[PDB]
């Protein structure tokens, strides 16, 4: 195939296809992640929904002033 | 050969011709973003951001160049109205041309990228062949995103170093472009606080540089490259396309809706300020406001501006268009040119009487008259001969107090009847049928129009997820099923667990 | 600050867990006794 | 309130017939 | 009637073009033959 | 040699068990006078 | 009416002068017609799911069959394990006359009762 | 004249209707059952009127 | 002028019925 | 074939299955029938009985109107009946 | 070896209802949006919600019972049963119309459970995943007729109702208000649909009149065996017959097939995307060239312009009861009538 | 520099043909009447 | 620029129709 400089720089950034780490590796942490990441989505969505009500947060078009 | 909807599979193994055609389709897609406000430009009329803002002819990436802080022309107007501004570059035409350019640039290179596709940089150096280390180029793309997201919150949404976002009042009448601090509070979570805004890419990006270092280093897991087959670029696709319609979903319904990321001066009012007389309330408190401190009726009216009774109108309700009724609002009710008046009426009695407002679901309504206390009073009868609340029988007038009506009163039937109708609407404008040959039924607005788009791709990218999972999943059998399948594994009680041969009993 | 609102929520969250965590448990029980033979 | 003894109480008579005659072979 | 003008380009062109692409794809199919 | 109680045994009863104590509910129904 | 406009007339006056909704045989005819256009998606699925690979994926799954060929061009046994088990087993059918004739009568006596 | 009010209903594409809105209106009420070929009408005219198409298709 | 689009139309799908049927690729045995 | 679960027209026809179940199967439609008899179905759903659909003079519908005071608009329309 | 895989192997038992980790997702789902309606169905009213009653226990037969939307007035709350409405009141909940929700946001993860149940079993098995693909379409129906429609307008409310007679409503009311039967997503929906139906019956009756003689018996059912490699019909004699009596036949039996997933999938797909439009009031209601001849010409007149009336009266008849929110008051002179009725 | 060896014969059989160009026409059909409005 | 209308669909159509004409006998051409 061709070689130019550029690739010649880019190229240990393409090198460790098919590269893994054993069993589960960090899949525990991933999952804690995922699941602080729905609690969050679940507030952000009953707060636009006012089904969660928080105190000082005016879900309206008079928050802008 | 390939049927007709394969032929771009060529591109699944090709890396150097893969990212040709993505090449082509950015500059495709920047190709679009200049022509079309090129044509915006040219058939844009600045002279009235109050009563012909951009909403109402039908300007849909006007809008979105005026959101991040592009609001004048070359010419030396603004889309506030100042006048004998000079914006620089980075005008409507600036912005136009540089998408040209980088469309035309673009072109360019993904014909380079196209001719000169053995790249030995997408070769594995182990086997030769070639491959792409696709979590290593998501990491790389992560941190990318993740410093973008950072800078244009912190710089360009702050003023820190750009011009900020379009900001407005409660009733949109007083918006402009401005630097916007951060709301580091739980309010920055409403949608409708625009240094939330500020505050979510900030923190998302630095969330996404420390995610995209992660994942330049840490390699995935095994359980899961074999589960998800991250060796597989189609994968990516499926996945891509999921997030992809999980976004188009909350921007359609933050359009429809409202956010501070969809101010109404740039976009029209949504249905729901009808539903709730939500600036009718607003206007109410003004004149009330007034009458308080003993202002007469006329002034009291005369004190409220144009723009804020235009929002008061049905006629810039999203939810009054149709699927074909095409172009701009001004089509159908014309262009508007005047607030009338708000118009009062009363009865023989002198009581005050109120026409009930159309609703957003009725293409057409009846015209009746109510008392303060809900009672009707007066109507417009279908069937005359047993007609009790006739105009006629019940002498029905109607006052006019602000606008071009200020301080006349109707009286002859067949006159306040008309605007009786009208007033269905909300309040009562003069509009200009003439110029674009306007035939008088009422269009959508880009807010309907972008919800309505975006609502539906979203809808049909949730299928290529779903196609594009399935074929990831099930590589294997895309031709068709094993011929050697034997009836032992597909019937029952042959294994204890399904599929698997080493449970055999 | 914590509103009436904020509480449902958390007991929501709560019944959540349990419900998820009680489903689990028995599920990881019943699957450790009564195994597939290879 | 007692209307809710009156409706369980069928059910769990059901429920206590059923288990007297099916103990022994549930233990197996 | 006061029908839409490009009603006509529009309806010409959402024929022809699709139809178009398909003639070119049969033909170069029969020719390989 | 055949388990009593199975996934199977709690699909039906899950299903079988409120069914009749509607269908008593229902048959009770048929008597109310207004 | 013959056109398009004139059957939506005809159909809503029927509905005003008949309550045909509320009418049961016209219930079995949405009954039939929903229910036929559930079973030609489920065994042009159940179907197209238990091809037999013949081809590559360069090309049409289609050319795996021959006009007149002698042999099936799908294994019905992995089709009936599948959707049995998606059911359950005796759900699903594994007699080929059985279900064509199904899927023949379905639909045909559901728009004979909302005639 | 579909109901025999001496109201005729236009149904055809020259009468200003397209594809949607376009029929073949039914023959008139005041036919009701009656069997109307051609040749019982006094000219093609009063046929058309009528709605003698309809019957025949 | 939209007359003249719908009878087209319809005219083409006609004609493409005659090819369909006498002009088709015959079905032909194993 | 089979997965080793017992035939149900076995258990169906056997005696020990009609000897539980001729109790559990008429107890449930007891246990059912008693909940409406006793009008217990009523208070727990809240379903208007027939005497209280509106009060006696009266031929609006309670129909609730706020989202957030909606508990106590239902309460307020009931103690218009007693 | 540990845990995972334990439950993974317990999950994939080949039982007489095969559960899978899908199953996990599925079976509380399905149940407790079946479970929902039978419970509001027969014990739960509409007079606050609506003003009618739904249940068994008022008088209602099942053409009339109903799991009723709430009122306009939740907008779109969740309506949780632990959230500020109901405040964890099991019984103002019922009242309030917290079981369509329930009902609905239940049946949309249901249908999610059931779909990755046809991945799941499909992968599990060994075959292709057209079944769950063909899916697909039921889902697009759901979502976008009971969550994106009531979504665009101002409540819940508007969403269809569980219930036979309910749905019937909703069918009028989408003429009435929208002209749904003009629009032309709708027209491929009906037309996928039928057409469906249409290949259904005619494949199956092809296939029954074309079967080989395999046995001596008068029913030919039993000459069939799941396990015979041989085609169990002529398609050759299949394909002359419609030849001849069609002009065209099939002769590809896996294109046959192929489009009998394709025909009713596509046409419920299509009608999906136009109720997505009527969610934003973005019918197809009008001819506008129509209208403008209409209004100049008294003599003018269509069945387009006949069946607009019909949906005028509509409107004005049943939007009182059926929108007692808005306490609509029309007097008799008001209400549209032609003569004497 | 080697030519691509990823290209592909692409094929429009005549049914294929008919079909395409009856769903083309029958779409225009009914979506005209919408486009003249 | 009181323009005519059908000016438009017949400068569209004289582009594409010969176009197409020459598009389809170079690409069966070409896979010949
Ligand atoms: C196929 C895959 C299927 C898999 C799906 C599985 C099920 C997922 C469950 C989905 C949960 C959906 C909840 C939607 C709730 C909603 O929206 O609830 C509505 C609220 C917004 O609240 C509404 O807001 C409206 C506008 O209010 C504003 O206007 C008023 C008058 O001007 C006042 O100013 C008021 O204060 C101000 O808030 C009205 O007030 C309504 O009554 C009120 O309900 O949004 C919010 O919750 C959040 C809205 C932004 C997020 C976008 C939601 C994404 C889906 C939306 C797509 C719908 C299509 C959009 C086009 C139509
Ligand atoms: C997300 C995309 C998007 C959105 C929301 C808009 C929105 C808008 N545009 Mg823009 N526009 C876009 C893309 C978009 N545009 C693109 C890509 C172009 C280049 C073609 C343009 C070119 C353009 C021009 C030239 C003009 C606009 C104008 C407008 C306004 C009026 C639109 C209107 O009446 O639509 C009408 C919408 C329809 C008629 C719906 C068409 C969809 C049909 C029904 C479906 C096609 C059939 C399909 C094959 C179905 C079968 C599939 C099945 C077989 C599977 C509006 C604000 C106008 C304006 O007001 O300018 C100031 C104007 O004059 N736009
Ligand atoms: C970024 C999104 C993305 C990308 C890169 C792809 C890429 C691919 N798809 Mg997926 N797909 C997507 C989204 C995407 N798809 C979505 C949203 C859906 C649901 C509609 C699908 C449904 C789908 C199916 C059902 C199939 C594919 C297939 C394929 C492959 C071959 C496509 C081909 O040759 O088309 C050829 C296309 C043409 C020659 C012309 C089609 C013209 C269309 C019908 C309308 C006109 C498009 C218009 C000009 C531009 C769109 C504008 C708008 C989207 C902005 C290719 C890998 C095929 C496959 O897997 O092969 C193995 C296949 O069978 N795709
Ligand atoms: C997997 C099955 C399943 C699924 C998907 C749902 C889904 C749903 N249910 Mg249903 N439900 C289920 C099973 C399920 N339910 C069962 C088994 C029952 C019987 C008890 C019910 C009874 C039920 C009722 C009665 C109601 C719902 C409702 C809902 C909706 C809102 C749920 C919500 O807010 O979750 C929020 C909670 C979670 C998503 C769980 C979070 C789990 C995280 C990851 C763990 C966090 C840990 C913990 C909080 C930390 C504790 C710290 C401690 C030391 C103090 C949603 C559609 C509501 C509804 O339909 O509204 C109309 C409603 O009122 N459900
Ligand atoms: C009213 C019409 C209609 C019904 C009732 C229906 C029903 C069904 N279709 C299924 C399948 C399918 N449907 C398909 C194509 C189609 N389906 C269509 C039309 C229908 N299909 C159409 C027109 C097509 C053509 C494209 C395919 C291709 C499949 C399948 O593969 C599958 C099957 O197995 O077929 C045999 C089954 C999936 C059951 C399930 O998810 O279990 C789980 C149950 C759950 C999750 C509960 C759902 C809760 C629902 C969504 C809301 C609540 C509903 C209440 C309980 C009832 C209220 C009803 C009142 C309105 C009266 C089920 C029997
Ligand atoms: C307070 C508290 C805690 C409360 C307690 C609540 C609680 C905890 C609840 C949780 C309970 C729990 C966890 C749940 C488990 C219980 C469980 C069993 C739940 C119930 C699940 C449920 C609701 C299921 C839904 C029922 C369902 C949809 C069944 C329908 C079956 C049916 C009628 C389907 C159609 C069958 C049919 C004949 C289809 C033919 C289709 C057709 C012709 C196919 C064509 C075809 C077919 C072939 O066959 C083959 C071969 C080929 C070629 C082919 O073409
Ligand atoms: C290759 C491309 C060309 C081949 C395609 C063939 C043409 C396709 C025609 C489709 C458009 C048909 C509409 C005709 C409208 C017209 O005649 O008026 C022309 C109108 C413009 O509107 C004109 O405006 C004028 C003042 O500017 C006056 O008002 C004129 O009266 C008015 O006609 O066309 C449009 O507005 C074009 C915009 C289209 C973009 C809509 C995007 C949102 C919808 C997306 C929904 C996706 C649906 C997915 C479905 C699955
Ligand atoms: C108060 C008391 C009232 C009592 C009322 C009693 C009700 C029953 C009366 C109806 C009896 C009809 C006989 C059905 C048997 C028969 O058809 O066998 C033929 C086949 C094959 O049986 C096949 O049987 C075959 C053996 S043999 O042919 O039967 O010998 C075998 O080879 C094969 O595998 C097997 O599938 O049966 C089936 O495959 C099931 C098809 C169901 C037929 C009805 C279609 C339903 C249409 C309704 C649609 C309306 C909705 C809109
Ligand atoms: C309209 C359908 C008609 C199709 C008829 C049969 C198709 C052909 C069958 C193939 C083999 C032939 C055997 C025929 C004969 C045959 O059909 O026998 C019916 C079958 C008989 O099973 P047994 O093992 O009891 O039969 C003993 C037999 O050997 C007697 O000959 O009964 C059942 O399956 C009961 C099911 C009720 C289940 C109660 C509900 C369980 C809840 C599950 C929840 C649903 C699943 C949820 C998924 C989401
Ligand atoms: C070369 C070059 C250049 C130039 C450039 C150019 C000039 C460019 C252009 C470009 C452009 C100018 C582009 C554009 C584009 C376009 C497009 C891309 C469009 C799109 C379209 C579409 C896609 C549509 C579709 C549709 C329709 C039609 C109907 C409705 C529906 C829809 C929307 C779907 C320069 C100088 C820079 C430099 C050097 C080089
Ligand atoms: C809601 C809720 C819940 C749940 C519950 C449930 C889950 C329920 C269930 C329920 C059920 C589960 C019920 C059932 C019932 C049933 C019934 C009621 C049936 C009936 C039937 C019948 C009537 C039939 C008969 C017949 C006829 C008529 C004809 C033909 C033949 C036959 C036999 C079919 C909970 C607790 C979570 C909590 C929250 C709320
Ligand atoms: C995905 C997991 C979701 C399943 C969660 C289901 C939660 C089970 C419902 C439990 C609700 C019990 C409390 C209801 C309100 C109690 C009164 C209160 O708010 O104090
Ligand atoms: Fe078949």
């Amino acid at each position: 195939a061709r070689r130019t400089w550029l690739g010649d720089i880019l190229r240990p950034l393409n090198s460790e296809y098919g590269k893994v780490a054993p069993g589960w590796g960090t899949t525990p942490l991933m999952a804690v992640f995922m699941g602080l990441f729905l609690v969050f989505l679940l507030i952000i969505l009953e707060i636009y929904n006012s089904t969660l009500i928080l105190d000082g947060v005016n879900v309206s078009w008079k928050a802008l002033g | 050969g390939l049927p007709w909807y394969r032929v771009h599979t060529v591109l699944i193994n090709d890396p150097g011709r893969l990212i040709a055609a993505h090449l082509m389709h950015t500059a495709l897609v920047a190709g679009w973003a200049g022509s079309m406000a090129l044509y915006e430009l040219a058939t844009f009329d600045p002279s009235d951001p109050v009563l012909n803002p951009m909403w109402r002819q039908g300007m849909f990436v006007l809008p979105f160049m005026a959101r991040l802080g592009v609001t004048g022309s070359w010419s030396g107007w603004s889309i506030t109205g100042e006048t004998g501004i000079d914006p620089g570059f980075w005008s409507f035409e600036g912005v136009a041309l540089a998408h040209i350019v980088l469309s035309g640039l673009l072109f360019l290179a993904a014909c380079w990228h196209w001719v000169y596709w053995d790249l030995e940089l997408f070769r594995d150096p182990r086997t030769g062949e070639p491959a792409l280390d696709l979590p290593k180029m998501f990491g790389i793309h992560l941190f990318l995103a993740g410093l973008l997201c950072f800078g244009f919150g912190a710089f360009h949404l702050t003023g820190l170093f750009g011009p900020g976002m379009w900001v407005s009042d409660p009733y949109g009448l007083t918006g402009s472009v401005q630097p916007v601090a951060p709301e580091w509070g739980p309010d920055g979570f409403n949608p409708y606080n625009p240094g939330g805004v500020v505050a979510h890419h900030i923190a998302a990006g630095i969330v996404g540089i420390i995610a995209g270092l992660f994942h330049i280093l840490v390699r995935p897991p095994q359980r899961l490259y074999k589960a998800l087959r991250m060796g597989n670029i189609e994968t990516v696709l499926s996945s891509s396309i999921a997030a992809v319609f999980f976004a188009a979903f909350v921007v359609a319904g933050t359009m429809w809706y409202g956010s501070a990321t969809t101010p109404i001066e740039l976009f029209g009012p949504t249905r729901y300020q009808w539903d709730s007389s939500y600036f009718q309330q607003e206007i109410n408190r003004r004149v009330q406001a007034s009458l308080a401190s003993g202002a007469t009726l006329e002034e009291a009216w005369s004190a409220i501006p144009e723009k804020l009774a235009f929002y008061d109108y049905i006629g810039n309700n999203p939810a009054k268009g149709g699927l074909f009724r095409t172009g701009p609002m001004n089509k159908g009710d014309g262009i508007a040119q005047a607030w009338k008046g708000h118009a009062v009426f009363r009865n023989k009695e002198g009581e005050e009487l109120f026409v009930r407002r159309m609703p957003a679901f009725f293409e057409s309504f009846p015209v009746i008259l109510t008392d303060k206390n809900g009672v009707v009073k007066a109507d417009i009868p279908f069937r005359r001969a047993e007609s009790k609340y006739s105009f006629e029988q019940q002498g029905v007038t109607v006052s006019f107090y602000g606008g071009e009506l200020n301080g006349q009163t109707f009286t002859d039937p067949p006159t306040v009847k008309s605007y009786a109708r009208k007033a269905i609407f909300g309040e009562i404008f003069e509009f200009d049928t003439e110029t674009l040959n306007s035939d008088g039924i009422f269009r959508t607005s880009p807010r309907g129009w972008f919800t309505f788009a975006h609502a539906v791709f979203a809808l049909l990218f949730f299928f290529g997820h779903i196609w594009h999972g399935a074929r990831t999943l099930f590589r294997d059998v895309f031709s068709g099923i094993d011929p050697e399948l034997s009836p032992e594994q597909v019937e029952w009680g042959f294994y204890q667990k399904v599929g698997d041969v080493t449970t055999r009993r | 600050t914590i509103t009436p609102s904020l509480k449902g929520f958390f007991i929501g969250l709560l019944s959540g867990a349990v419900v998820l965590g009680l489903t689990f448990a028995v599920l990881i029980a019943i699957s450790q006794i009564d195994k597939v033979q290879r | 309130d007692w209307r809710v003894l009156v409706v369980l109480l069928p059910v769990l008579l059901a429920a206590g017939w059923a288990v007297r005659n099916i103990l022994p072979y549930a233990v197996k | 009637m006061e029908v839409n003008q490009l009603g006509l380009i529009a309806t010409a062109l959402f024929v022809l073009v699709p139809s178009v692409f398909l003639i070119i794809l049969y033909v170069q199919t029969e020719s390989q033959q | 040699s055949y388990p009593i109680f199975t996934v199977r045994w709690v699909a039906v009863h899950t299903l079988a068990v409120p069914t009749i104590f509607f269908l008593g509910a229902i048959a009770a129904m048929q008597f109310i006078q207004r | 009416p013959l056109g398009i406009s004139g059957t939506f007339n005809f159909m809503i006056v029927f509905q005003a002068e008949h309550n045909i909704l509320m009418h049961p045989f016209h219930q079995l005819g949405v009954a039939g017609v929903f229910g036929g256009a559930l079973f030609c998606a489920m065994h042009g699925s159940l179907v197209t799911s238990s091809l037999i690979r013949e081809t590559t994926e360069t090309e049409s799954a289609n050319y795996g069959y021959k006009f007149g060929q002698e042999e099936e061009t799908y294994n019905i046994v992995a089709a009936h394990g599948y959707f049995g088990r998606l059911i359950f087993q005796y759900a699903s059918f594994n007699n080929s006359r059985s279900l064509h004739f199904f899927l023949a009568a379905w639909p045909v006596v559901g728009v004979w009762f909302t005639a | 004249d579909i109901d025999g009010i001496r109201e005729p209903v236009s149904g055809s594409l020259l009468y200003g209707n397209n594809i949607i809105t376009g029929a073949v209106v039914p023959s008139s009420n005041a036919i009701g059952l009656h069997f109307y070929p051609i040749w019982e009408a006094a000219s093609l005219d009063e046929w058309l009127y009528n709605g003698g198409p309809y019957q025949l298709i | 002028m939209e007359t003249i689009t719908y009878v087209f139309i319809f005219a083409c799908i006609i004609a493409l019925f005659f090819f369909a049927i006498f002009f088709r690729e015959p079905p032909r045995i194993t | 074939g089979t997965t080793g679960e017992r035939p149900f027209s076995d258990i169906i026809t056997s005696v020990r299955y009609w000897v539980i179940h001729s109790i559990t199967i008429p107890a449930l439609f007891i246990a059912g029938w008693l909940f409406v008899s006793t009008g217990l179905a009523y208070d727990v759903f809240g379903t208007p009985r027939p005497d209280s659909y509106y009060a006696q003079e009266q031929r609006s519908i309670p129909l609730v109107t706020d989202r957030f005071e909606a508990k106590q608009q239902v309460e307020t329309f009931l103690e218009q009946l007693k | 070896r540990g845990w995972f895989d334990i439950l993974d192997d317990w999950l994939k038992r080949d039982r007489f209802v095969f559960v899978g980790w899908s199953g996990i997702l599925l079976f509380p789902c399905a149940y407790l949006a079946l479970g929902g309606w039978l419970t509001g169905t027969t014990f739960v009213t509409s007079w606050y919600t609506h003003g009618l009653a739904s249940s068994y226990l008022e008088g209602c037969n099942f053409l009339t019972v109903a799991v009723s939307t709430p009122a306009n007035s939740m907008g779109h709350s969740l309506l949780l049963l632990w959230g500020p409405e109901a405040q964890g009141d099991f019984t103002r909940w019922c009242q309030l119309g917290g079981l369509w929700t329930f009902i609905a946001l239940h049946g949309a993860f249901g249908l999610i459970g059931f779909m990755l149940r046809q991945f799941e079993i499909a992968r599990l098995v060994g075959v292709r995943p057209y079944n769950a693909i063909a899916f697909s379409a039921p889902i697009a129906v759901f979502v976008s007729v009971f969550l994106i429609y009531p979504l665009g307008q101002s409540s819940w409310f508007f969403a269809p109702s569980f219930g036979v007679a309910a749905i019937f409503r909703f069918l009028l009311f989408f003429q009435g208000f929208h002209n749904w039967t003009l629009n032309p997503f709708h027209m491929m929906g009906v037309a996928g649909v039928l057409g469906g139906a249409l290949l259904c019956a005619i494949h199956g009756a092809t296939v029954e009149n074309t079967l080989f003689q395999d046995g001596e018996g008068a029913s030919t059912f039993r000459a069939f065996n799941p396990t015979q490699a041989e085609e169990t019909y002529s398609m050759v004699t299949a394909n002359r017959f419609w030849s001849q009596i069609f002009g065209i036949a099939f002769s590809n039996k896996r294109w046959l097939h192929f489009f009998m997933l394709f025909v009713p999938v596509t046409g419920l797909w299509m009608s999906a995307i136009g109720v997505v439009g009527l969610a934003l009031n973005l019918r197809s209601y009008d001819f506008i060239s129509q209208e403008i001849r209409a209004a100049e010409d008294p003599e003018f007149e269509t069945f387009y312009t006949k069946n607009l009336l019909l949906n005028e009266g509509i409107r004005a008849w049943m939007a009182p009861q059926d929108q007692p929110h808005e306490n609509f008051v029309f007097p008799e002179e008001v209400l549209p009538r032609g003569n004497a009725l | 520099m080697e030519p691509n060896p990823n290209r592909q014969p692409v094929e429009l059989n005549r049914t294929s043909l008919y079909l395409g160009l009856l769903l083309i026409l029958v779409l225009a059909l009914l979506f005209s009447s919408y486009f003249f409005n």
